[PDB]
């Protein structure tokens, strides 16, 4: 369990900093459509 | 690019997923055997 | 095509996890029905 | 557009099955802790 | 739990109706495409 | 629960393939983008 605790928040962490890049490409490629 | 370059981020977020999903069901099935 | 056709693999892949994300879901609560 | 489009409602689905995946978490991580 | 509960039904409503637009996106932009 | 396993592994194997031609098509179209 502690493995599976660890492994839980480092895939969390990848998944945040993908959620947030994506978010930005959304705004920026949003922008280079107009 | 910025398309082709989303899809690589939107992939990636989806692979990460899937790792968490199969770490959900480990939790899952052990917490089944002894319950089960 | 191959960004359309990418969108299609991924709308999939979101789609099969979100079936793979009830199966744990009832699992859960199952457990709990007999935890709480 | 479209393909701009869907990536945005692809993004916000994953976004939306992210929250249920640390709902999943912390299904089991209660139910573990009386389990465990 | 009965939060959980009401948290995991809200998310899989929102999840559902993305589901279903961007299968509706995926059809009119594969229509686009020809 | 056996139920539950089977359709554990048969979504998991559909994801897997998914995500597998998802990986080839990136590829491709980072080829066809240059």
């Amino acid at each position: 369990w502690m493995e599976w605790d660890r492994e839980i928040n480092n895939y969390t962490s990848l998944i945040h900093s993908l959620i947030e890049e994506s978010q930005n490409q959304q705004e920026k490629n949003e922008q280079e459509l107009l | 690019s910025g398309i082709v370059q989303q899809q690589n981020n939107l992939l990636r977020a989806i692979e990460a997923q899937q790792h968490l999903l199969q770490l959900t069901v480990w939790g899952i099935k052990q917490l089944q055997a002894r319950i089960l």
